[PDB]
RNA sequence: AAAGCUGAAACUUAAAGGAAUUGACGGAAGGGCACCACCAGGAGUGGAGCCUGCGGCUUAAUUUGACUCAACACGGGAAACCUCACCCGGCCCGGACACGGACAGGAUUGACAGAUUGAUAGCUCUUUCUCGAUUCCGUGGGUGGUGGUGCAUGGCCGUUCUUAGUUGGUGGAGCGAUUUGUCUGGUUAAUUCCGAUAACGAACGAGACUCUGGCAUGCUAACUAGUUACGCGACCGGUCGGCGUAACUUCUUAGAGGGACAAGUGGCGUUCAGCCACCCGAGAUUGAGCAAUAACAGGUCUGUGAUGCCCUUAGAUGUCCGGGGCUGCACGCGCGCUACACUGACUGGCUCAGCGUGUCCUACGCCGGCAGGCGCGGGUAACCCGUUGAACCCCAUUCGUGAUGGGGAUCGGGGAUUGCAAUUAUUCCCCAUGAACGAGGAAUUCCCAGUAAGUGCGGGUCAUAAGCUUGCGUUGAUUAAGUCCCUGCCCUUUGUA
């Protein structure tokens, strides 16, 4: 072969994401760092990601500015 | 041998007019024979055979 | 003199040889047979253009099986993608099951954007999101294949081999392989019969048989077939596939049953099997299907969930997606189609089919020169297409021996239909271009009466679709009723190292 070898992508290992999601105070304020989805079936149930310039959502491949 | 003349014996006992059975294949060896069993009347042409005869 | 008589060895070898049996073969003999043989001819093919199938030479690949009859329009093989094996490049697991590790503190799944790519393929990179023990990593073990081997095989299939061939039982003859039966002679398409007879009884093939053509003014029947008559109507007793009732089955469909058996007459035939002629008749040989014993190292693993071994199996020979190829052309062969014209082209008029197919076959109306475009109907079909108004042919017109109004190859423009997609042009239409070809050298194929040949139509392939094959009608001959000369076949004698 001219190529040296074509690698499967292996999907980076995170440890604990959801912990990412919550902001909790001592008192108890939960605050969602990440923006809520506002699709039908998503809401309440799917926390929308933010990119660097973007807002996207896996489920449903909705996409903001 | 014994296993196709235990047929025909069985099926000229039955009361069959006449009995062919056919083996072929590599029966002995590497090399591929055939081995045809006769008894009593077999008839092999026109219209008779399809009403007369049955194959398998 | 030529030579005669007497006469070794070294070395080398598993046979050399004798009689007789089956085959096969013979430029040996005796009978008979076949248009894949000739004779008499018919059409031809081999020469030309073009279509297709093969070799070669090219290429990234031009996937490949098959090479006398028994390969080469064959693989039902008319390949744009698929088909698709081949070449270039890229996704996917559709790697069951088991054992170990991993692991809800998440094994893993999918993906917006930008880059990337031929691709809006999360394929991969950056960046995060999203699914929830279904997976993911190791070993064992599977599962795929149009991967290999038809000379490991099964099944079909072709051929030997379209001729009359083939084999036990008991008896007879040989030490035996083996032979007789299975035959001297007549006779038949026939190992078909008669009759001889160390054989007698049999079995398969042949025949019988089944389907199809040809005859029935007899039989049973019919608004999904027609006739005859009558009524009404249209137009001059006549024409009507103009419509509605009554007798029916001649015509049409198709069940039953009849009919042809060398039966009758005359010859010839050991007055036997049978042969030739003739009367009466629709017919005195219609065309097929089915086809034994024993074999091809015949073809096919690329028909199969028919299959043994072997090769690969996750950057696959699996599977899928984009392209390209199968068609690539200094050449040589094999089936074919159109022609070379005047018994013919062209233009107009007239008038007849049969097989069989339609959930895609199409009538009718409108628009376009044409290919076709719209609209609205019938038919799952003796019901609608359809009375299947088919072509040669028939009757008029123009042409005039000129490579010409023969022939239509090759080439330029346009205009439509399939299809996601038409370029290396899928088919189709229009205008233009107007090559070889003046009947084909050696050679060689097929064929005996509704045959050869001319001529169209339907089926199979089929989204698009016939220069192919498989059927059907239509017009319709010349020559022969023989022979073993060539090429082969069957039986009997012999000869063989
Ligand atoms: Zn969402």
């Amino acid at each position: 072969y001219t190529t040296p070898k074509k690698n499967k992508h292996k999907r980076k290992k995170v440890k604990l994401a959801v912990l990412k999601y919550y902001k909790v105070d001592e008192n108890g304020k939960i605050s969602r760092l990440r923006r809520e989805c506002p699709s039908d079936e998503c809401g309440a149930g799917v926390f929308m990601a933010s990119h660097f310039d973007r807002h996207y959502c896996g489920k449903c491949c909705l996409t903001y500015c | 041998r014994r296993a196709c003349y235990g047929v025909l014996r069985f099926i000229m006992e039955s009361g069959a007019k006449g009995c062919e059975v056919v083996v072929s294949g590599k029966l002995r060896g590497q090399r591929a024979k055939s081995m045809k069993f006769v008894d009593g009347l077999m008839i092999h042409s026109g219209d008779p055979v399809n009403y007369y005869v049955d194959t398998a």
